[PDB]
């Protein structure tokens, strides 16, 4: 709606907010605009997949409150409706504010002119620019080609209608199929697993995998957890490659190409993250080959005037490499690292960002670095119970990546690891650090 | 406490005792 | 030499480029650029293909050479009176321009805008250019032969390679040079004429099937192959050096082919390693394809640092990611960087050219992505490649065009390249060009 | 003006008149 905003930040998200509040808290009185394409205003995505599901309350899903770890409880959303103005109002706003245009999609970005256009034809010009506009769920071709009642009957989880979808679908049907042993796949196989034990369904997660977080965990590990997985209440289908979707006799049928047939009443598919980087080809921003998304430099910066933050932005970590993390931490830090730096504060990528992930009861786990099951792997356990213990990423011989198994506030210890890499040649002793026991 | 190595991977379990 | 406004950290096209830039946009600004060499800044060129042709027995000391109008000129960019001196740079009046010959940065701090010299000293900037060019390759073979060898090899890329190589083709009955690319086979055109004027042997030898093979299609390459060997120069292609060995009180290199190569010198013309000594202490990442200092549109690695020249590895709008080592390419880049630390935002637009000169007979221009893995398309006026024009193209797109003997039509092939035109037929845009 | 493809490489001849006629 404004013809000018100073900050302009695209999409409305975690980095976008974080971004935002960065901006204004080292720059008061900074106007700063978020254009989101969706209707909803900025909220976390976590709770989605872990605290609403396990909410007592009846009627969770129109109000969107969940409890946290403490006694307090809060709602999905990062701020009430109240904390945004108007974006009629932000260029006469005393001491600026922040803004969203949502269900305004930015189609046409133009870096010579510092200019941006809207899906309605509208144009916004800008000094400094963030390109937060994270990414969409990936679909499974055998999806696409089965047709359009499977479409219908599939569900891409990554919104708040999703997870109202997705919720009524479980109070209604009885037979749920998750597609993706990663992540998000594993938390909602194990929040639909809990429901369904609640009310006696089945749920069933099929991946192609060894084991549920294949690509984060070494196998040893991977296994344990799809036990755990397993006797949380859901029927786990590892090396399982799906070749065909099809509706037989009113429900869907997941044929897998080594021959297994699945009936159920929906899918879910969780196959990974898409990077939206629809404005590059008209920005003209480079677009990383090896990682996807907007390529930026150490300072998330891609032009003069732009810079991208979130799962969108394939920055370079000095210490790791050249990284993009799709992680809800990682998106506040690269967020609040991205307004820093567009706010006259050039500071590279120093604080490494931490993923949590809660596959039940008795699987709690954090991650620092870089954690990848390709990497070298060497883990330190209590007292093939692997209940608590600490796993290292090794490069050569320099930790790279730990991974915390169910060992709580030892995110301090890690982080020090991490950051002075000092080629350790025993690692029973840097295990000691961690108090296991 | 043992040692053991599965490819990559290295897998260690200590007890109390080596702290 | 405490602080300086803008810093250019290599001596040589691209900093001097970027000085003139820095100075154009800037008046007064403060420009030092820190040389590891103890030469003024210099253009590079003339000494693999003009200061050969002269016809002055004083070439080696006064390094002029004339032009295409005839007028004579230095192979440095401006005469010492032009450059101040480092000490007084912060209060000359109304900037300047200043050379720290003999100082090499060893040290890159990118988080306090430092860098350290060989000696110790350290100089903060507000802006930098890293205009270090690159250091030529070497041989498997002649770093592990012994010392004699390397004491009869030649990595010509200074001013005293070019003295000593003179001196070698003076006083040396046999030169042979290791490489097909650009500077082997300018270097082997002049050596051929020295040797037509003198009756001394010169030999050449390539792992490629012609000269540029990296750059021309097969058959124009075969077809430089040919005038160059014409051109007075005995050239070897298909050649893998396993050895080199001092026998006879000579050089002898032995070919993978089995093939011996009897020399009294050798000079190595195997590409260009850029000087990327100061990304490991800055913490600059390194383009992993392209080599060399990974930069933005703009020229840009950091905050306040830009990268131009050899050594940058930059994003073209039109045509990707590339790095090009080539003068006219060092001279715009360092145009940009300038502009851009003066303060402007602007991308790499304007395409920068390149040429080359292997014989009277031999004589093109290229600009955009010449590439000899791309396919592409040639239109020759009238097995005779004399005159005519070669379109390189990606997805029927015009990436690069390689003017072959035809001169004043630049303007027409970077009209053509700015456009992102899928021709049909390229006769028809063959036909702006009037080669006949 | 005769053509001659070589891999992915063509080259096109060209006569003056040729080049000359629209
Ligand atoms: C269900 C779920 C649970 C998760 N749980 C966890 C967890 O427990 N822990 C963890 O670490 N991470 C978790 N994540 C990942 C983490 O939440 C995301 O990686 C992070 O929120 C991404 O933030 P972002 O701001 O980069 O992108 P997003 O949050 O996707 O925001 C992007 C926004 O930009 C909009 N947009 C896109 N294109 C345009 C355009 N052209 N113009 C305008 N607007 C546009 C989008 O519609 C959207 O509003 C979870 C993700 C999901 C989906
Ligand atoms: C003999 C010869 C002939 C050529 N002919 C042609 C031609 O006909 N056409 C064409 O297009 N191109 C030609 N070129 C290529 C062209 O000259 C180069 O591409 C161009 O000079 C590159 O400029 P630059 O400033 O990036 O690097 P350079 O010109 O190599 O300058 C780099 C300088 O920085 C110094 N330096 C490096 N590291 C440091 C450090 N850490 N600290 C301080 N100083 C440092 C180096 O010693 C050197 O002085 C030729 C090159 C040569 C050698
Ligand atoms: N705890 C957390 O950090 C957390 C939790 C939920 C979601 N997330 C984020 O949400 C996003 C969505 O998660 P996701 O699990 O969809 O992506 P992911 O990147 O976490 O894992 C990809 C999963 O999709 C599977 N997959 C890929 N291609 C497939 C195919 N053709 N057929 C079948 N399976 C296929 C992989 O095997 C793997 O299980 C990611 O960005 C993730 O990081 C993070
Ligand atoms: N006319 C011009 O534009 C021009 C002229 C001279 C120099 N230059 C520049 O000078 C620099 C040096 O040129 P160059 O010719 O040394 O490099 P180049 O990049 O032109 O080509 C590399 C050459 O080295 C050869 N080579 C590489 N490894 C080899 C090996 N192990 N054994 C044998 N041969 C090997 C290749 O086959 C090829 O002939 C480049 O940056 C070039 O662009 C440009």
């Amino acid at each position: 709606a404004p013809s000018h905003v100073p900050f302009l930040l695209i999409g409305g998200g975690t980095a976008a907010f974080a971004a935002a509040r960065s901006i204004r808290a080292r720059d008061p009185g900074a106007r700063v605009l978020i254009v989101s394409e969706d209707p909803e205003l900025p909220y976390m995505r976590p709770p989605l997949s872990k605290e609403l599901w396990f909410s007592d309350d009846p009627n969770v899903t129109k109000t969107l409150r969940f409890k946290q770890w403490n006694g307090k409880e809060r709602s999905i959303y990062f701020q009430p409706p109240s904390f945004y103005v108007s974006a009629q109002d932000l260029p006469h706003i005393e001491n600026g504010g922040v803004a969203v245009l949502t269900g305004k999609k930015v189609v046409q970005l133009d870096v010579r002119d510092n200019m941006v256009k809207l899906n309605d034809g509208s144009q916004i010009t800008y000094e400094k620019c963030l390109i937060a506009t994270g990414g969409t769920p990936r679909s499974l071709s055998a999806i696409d080609r089965a047709g359009a009642e499977v479409k219908s009957r599939t569900t891409l989880f990554r919104k708040i209608g999703d997870f109202r979808s997705l919720e009524k679908i479980s109070r209604e049907v009885k037979s749920i199929t998750i597609i993706g042993g990663g992540f998000l796949g594993s938390e909602l196989a194990c929040a639909l697993g809990r429901k369904a034990r609640a009310l006696g369904t089945e749920v069933i997660q099929l991946f192609p995998e060894k084991g549920n977080m294949g690509k984060i965990l070494p196998e040893y590990l991977s296994n344990w957890t799809m036990e755990k997985v397993r006797r949380e209440g859901v029927k786990v289908m590892p090396n399982a490659i799906v070749q065909s979707v099809g509706v037989s006799s009113g429900k869907l049928l997941i044929k897998l190409k080594d021959g297994r047939k699945v009936e159920t009443d929906h899918i879910v598919a969780a196959v990974g993250l898409e990077p939206n980087v629809e404005l590059a080809k008209t920005g003209g921003l480079e677009i990383d080959s090896d990682f996807g998304g907007f390529r930026v430099n150490a300072e998330l910066q891609a032009r003069s005037n732009i810079w991208v933050a979130g799962d969108a932005a394939c920055f370079y970590d000095i210490k790791l490499g050249r990284r993009r993390v799709e992680h809800h931490d990682h998106a506040v830090v690269s967020g609040r690292l991205a307004g820093e730096n567009m706010t006259g504060a050039a500071k590279p990528y120093w604080h490494q960002s931490m993923f949590w992930s809660d596959l039940g009861p008795d699987v709690g786990y954090e991650a620092i670095g870089l954690v990848d099951s390709s990497l070298p792997t060497v883990g330190v356990f209590a007292k093939e119970d692997y209940g608590k213990g600490v796993i290292f990423y090794l490069r050569d011989k320099v930790v790279v990546g730990i991974v915390l198994w169910n060992i709580f506030n030892r995110m301090p210890i890690a982080r020090k690891i991490i950051k002075d890499g000092e080629q350790h040649e025993d690692l029973n002793e840097v295990a000691k650090l961690f108090n296991i026991h | 406490s043992y040692c053991r190595q599965e490819g990559k991977d290295r897998i260690i379990f200590v007890t109390k005792e080596d702290h």
